[PDB]
């Protein structure tokens, strides 16, 4: 059971004890996959207001 | 109206439970699959212990200790008793036992084996997995049929000096149910049962295993006198206990039970801290059969202890009762007991 | 998420509109000349979800009344809280519809639904952020049933992107005027199944049979039947009208109440039942009673069926703790008429404010797959008559083919089986 | 002294950070005008405290902080309540209509309309710093904001600050104060797209929360003003080694090198103790060992799950109050010899230690008694993946019959990103095991 690096200060202390040894995505394809997402919703609004029209 | 699941259809144990539960008509059966239970009769593999204990409104039950598999592994079991200080090395009821796979054990197993090739004592030993089985003195051989196996195998001493049946001169087992409810009490069931052998004890044939494995499955088939001593080789408590008065002028408590209870609670107050649901979510208890052996000298020996044991055929309705009693309706209450409760407080 | 748009279409959707604002009107203290004159503020904060706030700090319902004869709402604006609506956004014509629901949706209507969607489309631009429109109508009938649903489509056009609801009453042969309603009701689910996201089903058939057998008048009016609805109303948006964290908005409620677009048909429940008692009900008695099938709006056992969502409310002073503990109590002893396949299905909400007369009350929203029994009786009752072409003619003199009754007959028999499907999944 | 930007976003985001900075404030001595009597450095300075506030000339304190949501009603309680002047208009961001409980209509259809505006916010107050170390994010699992749009955010503040450290507060859905059952979708999305841009999560479930209120406390029926108080007490003790002065987690950078060795096993379990009524008459305070000791019973860990079946991969004990290194070690001794404690075997058993002599300041008024020691301990255990097969489960039987999902496709996302996010949880539940578990 070792204590190591123990440091002290007037607000408190720390240390260690031991009782053991060892045994991303770009702007560019963000924004493309929230136009895709856009562009899948104005698609699906359009095939209403066509049904719609009919 | 409680309420319950079975996920374990293969179960005789609870299988009858169960039918109990019915029959009060204050316990409902929901699908195996529906959260919102009180009682869980668990499967055998994998069993999500996870997720209990997270349904409001719901006290949960299980019938099984999480991390109980490290007293009912062969693996486990020898591993357990070596690195528990309250077991230690120094284990005295425990045969020598060491891990070997096809970390490893061969290194020591060797050592020892050699003093008893040079000491001249009896140095046979068993080999056996978690079918499977070699009885031999040559250890060369033992190390050959574990690596001719594709899993992790144990050798054990092979008690070369076993108690006796007279007349027969042949083999045992004594099976014992040990119930441990939610609140870790020890219930010893007060009725055992003896696997017995039909065929007379050999020591010069350790291959014709069916004198040395007591197995009611072996017995029942390669064996050729199943049946004749007693109703399908399995001698009950009280008859045993007269043989020992009639024989050997001693009672089953002196000569063994002492023993065998002293074993039960030696094993689970060892994992006790590492399996108990005393501050749990969910709360668990569990029947286990400890399987153990007596040589000549009345010592008994701990060989394993099975985590999904089966009952004696004529015992299950008064054990299966037992464990509504004590286990769950201790729980979940309805609108002279049958078990023994293991408690020791020796000061010092 | 804030503004809503009611509307009420016909005899029918009038006269519960008109009971429905006089209810909340008097829960959120306005009075008849809409001056506010409550007490608490929580009857304010949540205000401008159905008022809009005039000069003088009066309000004014975002209400639309819709009738193609004046009979009705000229009742509507003698009425108690008559003189409460803006009175252009009184739109009728003067044909009427004569039960037809042809009429409504393809000839009389068609005349009439631009002037409405006119004033709809007044309301809609004063609305910092319209959330959606809820309608009042019948089925059974022709304006609000033929109209009604013609409504629906051209607001979907215009607003495609928002919450259309609707408190939609069933007919019944107990509770019937012509032998057509089944014909006006099954063209008319056609339409709801399509372009409506939550439905409210208020079935006469149980509204009368709560009124004979349990409120104990031998003598149901629709004035007694309307009594049921108007409390039935208040309940389930109470969640709307006043500060919560469940189902506070139309969106919220429909995302937690539908799995499928459109099994969108709700099953609403309300306790105590009362008729125009000093009983203080408990906690129990209030959630054993709201589950009740005997207190069901639509005429369906719901043991015959599973309850895919629940949503329920609880008005007045009580333990947040007992209510919790009850509705877990209803959910663990009854797990099998809850489908396992949608975890906590059951959400609950509750209110501080109770509705007039009552310590305490709770209002019970299912979507069941019981309901289907509703659709299915429809279903017999279409068949009876189309089978022999019977009082076709009605609607083919208005331009209709047989055919558009042979498809809204197999899409509401396809609903029905979409109901069976997730009964046994 | 380097920056912490901290960042909250919708409704439980919001409220828990008002309960944070509410005791920040109390602990740093600062007032609700923003006012600091104990600070002599008018105007500007570099001390410890500063990681998290800014100054300004006429001597206010100002919270490194940004609040998001994309409706207003409860933001706006933060624009009239007791800290209004706290807080820079520019700081507290608002929509309209909200994600209604809809991960997709969070992050692809209402995210995309006010990304941009956030990040420029968030930049304003990165122009404040002299070295910013990177971002504490609060946030909820369920909700439609706190699932969708925190993924969105932790995707671009990888791209705008990819040197950047990031922690994750994260609140695990419970059914008991849960306002949505498409809340375990929202959970795995969220975590599935915020995996490899999060270095550090702290999760909470209210469930854990909820039932310390209720056994601890005696509250019949908690509110989120009671769970957000005890969940701003554990944020509090976690985060001071940056607010004061001490040697140990004094960056972001330090959470990552001693509580997370595997990069996507990064969610440390958090539990804390003693909690005690302040309405409790009589109470005999609880020693170093008897606190210490509680921090290995599940009931009172931030998320219920069962340490003894899996492994450490390390742990961190942080005390507040009357503490010294003696007292612990000898309670760590003691500790040891009665409990199941199993590190990995590539990692040592040890602890690392912190304490600070001040103890646990509680808000006036409040349900926590004040105690003379506390502390909270931060162990990687393997078991916290119980909660991740929990969320899975819920997740493959709604998922199965595909309920609710067209209310994602309906804004556009694609009926893939499920399987591909559960997919990665399978991968997440395996390396778990590998990590936790031995063949048996
Ligand atoms: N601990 C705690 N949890 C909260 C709080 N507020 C909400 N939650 C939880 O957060 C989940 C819902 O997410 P919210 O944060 O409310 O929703 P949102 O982030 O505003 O996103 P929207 O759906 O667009 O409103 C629920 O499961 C709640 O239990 C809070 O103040 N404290
Ligand atoms: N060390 C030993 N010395 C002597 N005999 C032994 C022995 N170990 C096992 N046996 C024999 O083996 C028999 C049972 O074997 P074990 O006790 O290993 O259960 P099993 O695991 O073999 C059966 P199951 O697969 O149904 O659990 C005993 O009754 C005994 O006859
Ligand atoms: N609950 C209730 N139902 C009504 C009322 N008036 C009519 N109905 C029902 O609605 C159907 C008739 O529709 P109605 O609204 O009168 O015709 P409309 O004016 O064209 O919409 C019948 O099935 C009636 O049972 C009423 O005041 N209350
Ligand atoms: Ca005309
Ligand atoms: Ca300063
Ligand atoms: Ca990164
Ligand atoms: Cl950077
Ligand atoms: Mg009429
Ligand atoms: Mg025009
Ligand atoms: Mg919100």
């Amino acid at each position: 059971m070792e204590v190591i690096e123990l440091n002290k200060c007037t607000s408190g202390q720390s240390f260690e004890v031991i009782l053991k040894p060892p045994s991303d995505p770009s702007l560019e394809e963000i924004q493309k996959k929230l136009e895709a997402a856009e562009e899948r919703r104005k698609y699906q609004e359009a095939e209403l207001l066509k049904h719609l029209a009919e | 109206m409680y309420t319950f699941v079975v996920r374990d259809e293969n179960s005789s144990v609870y299988a009858e439970v169960s039918r109990l539960l019915l029959a009060t008509g204050q316990w409902k059966r929901l699908r195996k699959d529906n959260p919102r239970f009180n009682l869980m009769l668990g499967e055998r593999n994998r069993l999500p212990f996870g997720r209990l204990g997270h349904e409001p409104g719901l006290v949960q039950l299980v019938n099984y200790y999480r991390g109980a598999d490290k007293l009912c592994r062969k693996a486990s079991l020898v591993k357990l008793i070596k690195t528990s200080p309250e077991l230690s090395e120094s284990c005295t009821w425990f045969p020598e036992s060491y891990v070997i796979y096809p970390t490893d054990e061969r290194e020591v197993f060797l050592a020892a084996y050699n003093r008893r090739r040079e000491g001249r004592e009896g140095n046979v030993w068993i080999a056996k997995s978690s079918e499977g089985i070699l009885i031999s003195s040559e250890a060369s051989e033992l190390l050959d049929f574990i690596d001719e196996q594709g899993q992790v195998h144990v050798i054990q001493k092979y008690l070369e000096k076993p108690l006796l049946l007279e007349p027969g001169h042949r083999k045992f087992d004594i099976r014992s149910w040990v119930l441990v409810d939610h609140l870790y009490n020890i219930y010893l069931y007060r009725e055992g049962v003896l696997r017995t052998s039909s065929e007379p004890y050999n020591s010069a044939n350790f291959q014709d295993k069916t004198c040395h494995l007591t197995n009611h499955c072996i017995q029942k088939e390669y064996s050729k006198n199943y049946g004749r001593y007693e109703e399908g080789n399995e001698m009950f408590f009280e008859e045993f206990n007269q043989y020992l008065m009639d024989a050997l002028n001693t009672t089953l408590e002196n000569s063994i039970l002492l023993q065998i209870k002293h074993i039960i609670r030696s094993c689970l107050m060892c994992i006790e801290p590492a399996i108990s649901t005393k501050h749990l979510h969910y709360q668990s208890f569990q029947l286990f059969g400890f399987d153990f052996m007596v040589d000549e000298e009345l010592k008994v020996w701990l060989i394993e202890v099975n985590g999904a044991p089966a009952c004696a055929q004529k015992l299950y309705a008064e054990l299966c009762q037992g464990i509504v009693d004590v286990a769950i309706s201790s729980v979940f209450p309805l609108a002279t007991s049958i078990f023994i409760k293991l408690h020791h407080h020796h000061h010092h | 998420m804030r503004e809503i748009v009611h509307i009420q279409a016909g005899q029918c959707g009038n006269q519960i509109g008109a009971k429905f604002w006089e209810v909340i009107s008097d829960e959120h203290g306005i009075d008849p000349t809409g001056s506010y004159h409550g007490d608490s503020d929580l009857q304010l904060e949540r205000i401008n979800v159905y008022y809009n706030e005039a000069t003088g700090n009066k309000y004014v319902p975002r209400a639309i009344l819709v009738d193609l004869e004046p009979g009705t709402m000229d009742s509507v604006r003698s009425g108690p809280f008559g003189q409460i609506f803006r009175p252009d956004n009184f739109v009728f014509g003067q044909s009427g519809a004569g039960n037809n629901w042809a009429k409504g949706h393809y000839t009389e209507g068609a005349e009439l639904v631009d002037s409405v969607l006119d004033v709809v489309r007044k309301e809609s631009e004063s609305c910092d952020c319209l959330q959606g429109f809820q309608l009042t109508h019948s089925l059974g009938g022709g304006t609000g049933s033929g109209m009604g649903t013609l409504l629906i489509s051209k607001i979907r056009e215009e607003y495609p992107d928002r919450i259309m609801n609707t408190f939609s009453v069933m007919p019944s042969p107990k509770v019937s005027d012509t032998v057509v309603e089944p014909y006006n009701a099954t063209l008319s689910v056609h339409q709801l199944v399509e372009n409506t996201d939550e439905t409210y089903c208020i079935d006469n058939e149980a509204l009368y049979d709560i009124c004979f057998r349990t409120l104990k008048l031998t003598t149901p009016t629709y004035g007694d039947l309307n009594h049921l609805v108007s409390a039935t109303m208040s309940g389930v948006t109470t969640c709307l009208r006043f500060p919560g964290q469940l189902n506070a908005d139309l969106r919220k409620l429909a995302v937690n109440m539908v799995p499928f677009p459109r099994l969108h048909f709700f099953m609403p429940g309300f306790a105590p039942l009362t008729s125009r008692q000093y009983r203080a009900l408990t906690v129990p008695e209030l959630t054993q009673q709201m589950f009740d099938s005997k207190n069901m709006m639509a005429a369906c056992d719901p043991r015959h069926g599973r309850y895919l969502t629940v949503a329920a409310i609880f008005r007045g002073r009580m333990s947040m703790k007992e209510v919790d503990e009850q509705m877990l109590n209803v959910q663990n002893k009854n797990s099998s008429y809850f489908v396992e396949w949608i975890p906590n299905n059951v959400k609950t909400a509750v209110c501080d404010i109770p509705p007039r007369g009552l310590k305490m009350s709770a209002t019970f929203i299912g979507n069941s797959t019981a309901i289907q029994e509703l659709f299915k009786r429809i279903s017999e009752q279409f068949t009876a008559m189309f089978r022999r072409k019977a009082f076709l003619h009605w609607y083919t003199g208005e331009g209709m083919d047989e055919m558009e009754f042979t498809e809204a007959e197999s899409n509401m028999n396809d609903l029905v089986s979409e109901y069976q499907q997730y009964q046994d999944a | 002294m380097r920056e912490c930007i901290s960042i909250h976003v919708g409704q439980a985001g919001v409220q828990i950070g008002n309960a944070c900075w509410e005791l920040y404030c109390l602990e740093h001595g600062i007032q609700p005008d923003g006012q600091m009597p104990s600070d002599k450095t008018i105007g500007g300075g570099d001390d410890s405290f500063n990681t998290f506030f800014s100054e300004t000339g006429a001597g206010k304190h100002v919270p490194r902080a940004v609040f998001v949501d994309l409706e207003p009603t409860v933001i706006d309680e933060v624009r009239t309540g007791t800290y209004r002047q706290l807080f820079h208009p520019e700081q507290l961001i608002t929509g309209k209509e909200d994600a209604a409980n809809n991960y997709a209509r969070g992050h692809y259809t209402i995210g995309k309309e006010i990304i941009d505006l956030v990040l420029d916010r968030i930049r304003k107050l990165a122009d404040q710093c002299t070295g910013l170390q990177g971002f504490l994010v609060f946030h909820s699992f369920g909700g439609g904001t706190g699932s969708g749009f925190t993924s969105l955010l932790m995707e671009r503040l990888s791209v705008d600050y990819g040197k950047k450290s990031k922690l994750e507060f994260s609140i695990y859905p419970a059914p008991q104060v849960s306002t949505a059952v498409v809340e375990p979708y929202n959970s795995i999305l969220t975590t599935h797209t915020t995996l490899e841009h999060s270095d550090c999560a702290f999760m909470v479930d209210n469930e854990a929360i909820y039932d310390i209120c209720r056994r601890n406390l005696d509250i019949e029926r908690p509110t989120y003003t009671n769970l957000n108080r005890l969940i701003s007490q554990i944020v509090s003790s976690i985060t001071a080694s940056l607010r004061f002065d001490g040697a140990l987690n004094v960056d972001l950078t330090e959470f990552q090198t001693n509580l997370v060795p595997y990069p996507r096993i990064h969610f440390p379990l958090a539990t804390y103790a003693p909690v005690i009524s302040a309405e409790k008459a009589y109470h005999e305070q609880l020693s170093v060992a008897e606190i210490t000791n509680a921090c290995f019973e599940p009931a009172n860990q931030m998320v219920k799950c069962d340490p003894r079946h899996g492994k450490y991969m390390a742990c961190c004990l942080l005390y507040r109050g009357d503490v010294v290194p003696k007292d612990v070690n000898a309670a760590i001794a003691t500790i040891k010899t009665k409990r199941s404690i199993q590190f990995v075997d590539w990692c040592p058993t040890g602890f690392k230690v912190g304490i600070n002599y001040q103890p646990p300041t509680v808000v006036p008024g409040g349900d926590l008694a004040k105690v003379q020691r506390a502390v909270c301990m931060l162990s990687n255990t393997t078991a916290i993946a119980e909660a991740w097969a929990r969320l899975d489960h819920k997740f493959d039987l709604m998922y199965a019959k595909r309920a609710f999902v067209h209310w994602y496709v309906g804004e556009g996302m694609e009926e893939g990103e499920f399987s591909e996010a559960r997919e990665d949880m399978a991968a997440l539940e395996k390396d778990y095991e590998e990590v936790g578990v031995d063949s048996v």
